């Protein structure tokens, strides 16, 4: 029952340093090799670097030496800083576990594994210079359907659940779209039976982590 | 003489205190050595502690000859880490042994710690930990919510278990509590298990053990810049003569200790002062035998 | 108990090495004397058998 | 991208597939191989570790193989849930990790689905802030081919419209949303708006019309 | 409590988890007692005895 | 007594049963405890050095 959750900023001004951590759960960070991998629109799927509590570390050459992987023991996190960010560096950044190697190296330490065991969801980092803008959630009311609408919100991603994540079936979180203003806007709907249109209350949970803004709206005809 | 064998002066510090991390012995962290030099002026400034089989622990660590230490991360659930006491002062503020973590209650609760840490590397891992012996029942409750402590450090090969014994101890550094220290080795492919309910001063990691030529020596001798293959508590001696009288304790290519204070080995013939039957000729010099 | 034994080992070792050393010197000298005396005794005989 | 793999392959449900992964001798010939499946919107999952071995929870449906410089991933009896991208990857000489390009696996045989269109009028709250936006929600339609246009009083709308590309939903049926940015002045300044959703499959073209003040 | 007229052994079972071996996370500590002739072995236990 | 031989060997090495007794304000307890097994002539007694 080991899990990863990558905490990160939403945007980063170009030519600046980017701070990143991912939290590990139910397992000591020192027990396995960890590496970061980032997915980007274009330029394939790119491994950056791996780490081990020994100190052994390899970086990818295509990313200049600006990236430096650390790992921290107090918070049980594995971290990653990359300085002098360019526009190309925008991507989702995930941390992942190596398969234990089961054969030591020179000086006794375990080698990095030949496979990535499990991945975290990841966090979207955006290389922009505009100011982050908070969202605004206007509900839309009605077998029928209802949902929330997140409008003109700028940091790249946004999570939306219903009733603290209770409502599973019939939900569909839609991809956002760029308005000509320059601010994205998503909107998620949910199909529900009409017989409880005033019986079971419906409160969607919109969460915009890069703006530190979590807003829960409600739906009523 | 320092040149041939890497000497590490244990100034003011013992070997055990350096291992635990008495604030004085911070400079010794992660330093290897060929021969350690325990001093008689050396004292312990930290929290009062005894360790059963001290000699074995001391002799084992000395044979390895290194305090190389890699930190490990444990998810100590619901307990206050980095416990500190005024007994081991550190410059201004109060502190604790550098390599141990004093685990006390967090918000008036002490949950049973069931933590695991494997050894995937090919070499043996040596963890150094201990147990706290509170002086009184009130001090016991103040530190940990539960009343009676239990510690069981386990591994696939063996298992250790200690029960804290509460009672008064003579105030040393104004601290009447005590600490019993133990050690456990985790072989490769094996896994360390710690199940404690309280009184646990758990470790911050393991020491890399190498089977080596290193040793220890109790001496008050100084160290200079010279090369001599022998080292004794009286000082360094030369390995020319095959017998020595200095000390029982040696280290390196040394002669064997003999009770005899001197042994004259004949290198010439019988000397007979003034043919040859009566006496030899004193005047002859260029050779040993000759004709007159 | 252990200290009694740890002493008795290193002690009885020193004894045995001390005896081996004393014997080696005496033995070693008593032989050194004989080789030097004999080498002269050979020179005397070498001369006599020559004359 | 020193690992070559085809961009997309296709096969009907219940059949077998073969995804090749061409590489040099410096990478696969020396090192092992691993396969990774990334379902849409999710973290990539490991499917095959080392060459033929599969983790716990990965059905024997998936199977892998190696042969010199090329590696091969195989899936028997396909499900619609297996629609994802599949990555081969390995170490190379320099001990730097390289992933393949990507292989978008599409699975056919899913029957045609009629688009369920739902148009929500602007919210009473958004209007109270001097702004308005119309939402046209298209769900559970099979072939992606759908064209969407807006109509202001049965006339073509000028501009101010944004659409998301369609995507597979949990129901394995495509879904998409279209947004019509409107002036609050222009909302009551017209009788009715409408999003016409012509379905390229069968040309059903379903339309729902909302009005101001109703 | 395992006792003889000459000596006495006593052990308290220490509960706790141990790393599972052969799916068995519990453990057993084994001791031995030698009884000279003319002496009598007696065992007192209230629990956890594998006599 | 655990490690019996060590006490014997350490006491033997000392070579003296010299003994001075001190005072310990044993508050509120019955000193000079007695057992019928440790007869001292007529009356019962206990070890001479222990209380
Ligand atoms: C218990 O004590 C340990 C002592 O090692 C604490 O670890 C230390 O935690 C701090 C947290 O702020 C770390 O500071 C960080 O250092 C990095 C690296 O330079 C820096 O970039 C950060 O901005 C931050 O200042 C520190 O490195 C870390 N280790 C040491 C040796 O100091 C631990 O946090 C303590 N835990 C509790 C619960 O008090
Ligand atoms: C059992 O008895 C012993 C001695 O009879 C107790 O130890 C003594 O405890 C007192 C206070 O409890 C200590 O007094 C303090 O000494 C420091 C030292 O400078 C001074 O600064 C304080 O102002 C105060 O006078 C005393 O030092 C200490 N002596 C020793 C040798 O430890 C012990 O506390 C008793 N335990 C119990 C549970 O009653
Ligand atoms: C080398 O170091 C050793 C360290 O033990 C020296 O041996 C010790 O020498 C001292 C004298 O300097 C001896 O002290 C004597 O003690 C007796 C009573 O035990 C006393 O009556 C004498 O007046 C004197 O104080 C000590 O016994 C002796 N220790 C041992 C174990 O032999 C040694 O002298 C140093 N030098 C050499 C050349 O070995
Ligand atoms: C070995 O690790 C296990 C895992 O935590 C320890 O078991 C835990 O022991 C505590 C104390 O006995 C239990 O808490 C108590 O539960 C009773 C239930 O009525 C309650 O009355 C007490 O006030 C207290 O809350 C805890 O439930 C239990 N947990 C489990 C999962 O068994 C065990 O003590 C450890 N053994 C050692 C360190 O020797
Ligand atoms: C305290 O920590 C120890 C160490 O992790 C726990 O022992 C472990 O418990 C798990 C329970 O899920 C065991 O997993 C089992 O593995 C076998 C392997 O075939 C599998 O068949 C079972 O279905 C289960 O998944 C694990 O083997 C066992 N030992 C180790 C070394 O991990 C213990 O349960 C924890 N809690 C307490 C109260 O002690």
């Amino acid at each position: 029952q080991v899990q990863l959750q990558e905490s990160g900023p939403g945007l980063v001004k170009p030519s600046e340093t980017l701070s990143l951590t991912c939290a590990v759960s139910g397992a000591s960070i020192s027990s396995f090799y960890w590496s970061w991998i980032r997915q980007s629109p274009g330029k394939g799927l790119e491994w950056i670097a791996y780490i081990y509590y020994s100190g052994k570390t390899q970086y990818n050459p295509a990313v200049t030496g600006r990236a430096t992987i650390s790992l921290q023991n107090w918070n049980n996190h594995v971290a990653l800083r990359v300085n002098s960010v360019t526009a190309a560096d925008t991507a989702i950044y995930s941390c992942a576990r190596h398969t234990l190697a089961y054969h030591y190296d020179d000086e006794g330490y375990m080698q990095p594994g030949d496979a990535f065991d499990l991945w975290g969801q990841g966090t979207m980092v955006t290389v922009s210079s505009a100011s982050t803008k908070g969202p605004s959630v206007f509900p839309l009311a009605p077998t029928a359907a209802l949902g929330c609408l997140v409008k003109d919100y700028f940091p790249e991603p946004v999570t939306v659940s219903w009733n603290s994540g209770a409502l599973t079936s019939g939900v569909h979180t839609f991809p956002a779209v760029l308005q000509s203003s320059g601010l994205y806007s998503l909107s998620s709907v949910v199909t529900v039976p009409s017989s409880s249109l005033g019986t079971q209350t419906y409160i969607c949970n919109v969460n915009h982590k890069p703006s530190n803004t979590k807003v829960d709206k409600k739906v009523e005809p | 003489c320092d040149s041939p064998h890497q000497i590490l002066d244990g100034e003011n510090c013992t070997l055990i205190d350096a291992l635990l991390g008495d604030p004085q012995c911070d400079g010794f962290q992660n330093k290897k050595w060929d021969l350690f030099v325990e001093r008689s002026k050396a004292y312990s400034n930290c929290y009062p502690y005894d360790v059963p089989d001290y000699a074995s622990l001391r002799s084992l660590v000395a044979s390895s000859g290194t305090l190389e230490f890699n930190n490990e991360s444990f998810n100590w659930a619901g307990v206050t880490q980095n416990g500190t006491s005024s007994s081991c002062r550190r410059g201004s503020n109060s502190s604790f042994f550098s390599r141990l973590n004093w685990l006390t209650h967090l918000n008036s609760k002490y949950p049973a710690l069931n933590v695991t840490m494997p050894n995937n590397e090919q070499f043996d891992k040596l963890y150094i930990w201990g147990v706290h012996h509170p002086v009184t029942d009130k001090d016991q409750i103040f530190l940990y919510a539960q009343s009676s402590g239990r510690i069981t450090v386990s591994t696939k090969r063996s298992q250790q278990a200690v029960i804290p014994n509460i009672g008064s101890r003579p105030r040393i550094r104004d601290i009447p509590s005590r600490i019993s220290i133990y050690w456990t080795i985790v072989k490769p492919g094996d896994i360390l298990l710690i199940n404690s309910t309280g009184n646990l001063i758990a470790p911050r990691g393991y020491f890399k053990i190498r089977s080596g030529k290193s040793s220890i020596m109790r001496s008050d001798a100084p160290i200079g810049k010279c090369k001599s293959e022998c080292i004794t508590p009286n000082g360094s001696i030369p390995n020319d003569k095959p017998f020595q009288n200095v000390n029982r304790i040696t280290y390196g290519a040394c002669p064997r200790y003999v009770k005899q204070s001197t042994l004259k080995l004949a290198t010439g013939m019988r000397n007979v002062p003034e043919g040859f039957i009566e006496n030899g000729w004193e005047g002859m010099v260029d050779g040993w035998y000759g004709f007159r | 108990r252990i200290q009694d034994l740890e002493k008795y080992v290193e002690d009885t070792k020193i004894d045995l090495w001390s005896y081996n050393a004393e014997l080696l010197v005496a033995l070693e000298n008593q032989h050194t004397i004989d080789l030097t005396d004999s080498e002269m005794n050979k020179l005397f005989e070498k001369t006599k058998k020559q004359l | 991208s020193v690992l070559t793999q085809p961009p997309s392959v296709s096969a009907p449900a219940g059949q077998m597939v073969t995804i090749p992964c061409s590489g040099s001798s410096s990478d696969i010939g020396k090192s092992f191989v691993s396969w990774y499946q990334q379902l849409p919107g999710t973290a990539p999952k490991l499917v095959i570790y080392d060459n033929n071995k599969r983790p716990s929870g990965i059905p024997d449906r998936f199977s892998g193989s190696k042969s010199g410089t090329s590696a091969t991933l195989g899936i028997t009896g396909l499900q619609t849930g297996d629609e994802a991208v599949y990555y081969c990857g390995t170490w190379d000489s320099s001990l730097i990790w390289v992933f393949g390009g990507g292989t978008k696996l599409t699975v056919l045989g899913q029957p045609k689905a009629a688009p369920s269109v739902t148009l929500f009028p602007p919210s009473s709250e958004e209007l109270q802030a001097n702004k308005a936006t119309l939402v046209c929600l298209i769900s559970d339609f099979y072939p992606g081919a759908v064209t969407v246009a807006w109509k202001a009083d049965s006339s073509p709308v000028k501009a101010g419209v944004e659409t998301t590309t369609p995507s597979k939903q949990s129901n394995n049926k495509y879904a998409a949303s279209s947004y019509l940015s409107l002036t609050p002045e222009q909302w009551k300044s017209h009788r009715s708006y409408s999003c016409q959703v012509t379905h390229e499959g069968s040309t059903v073209e379903k339309t729902v019309a909302p009005t101001e003040c109703s």
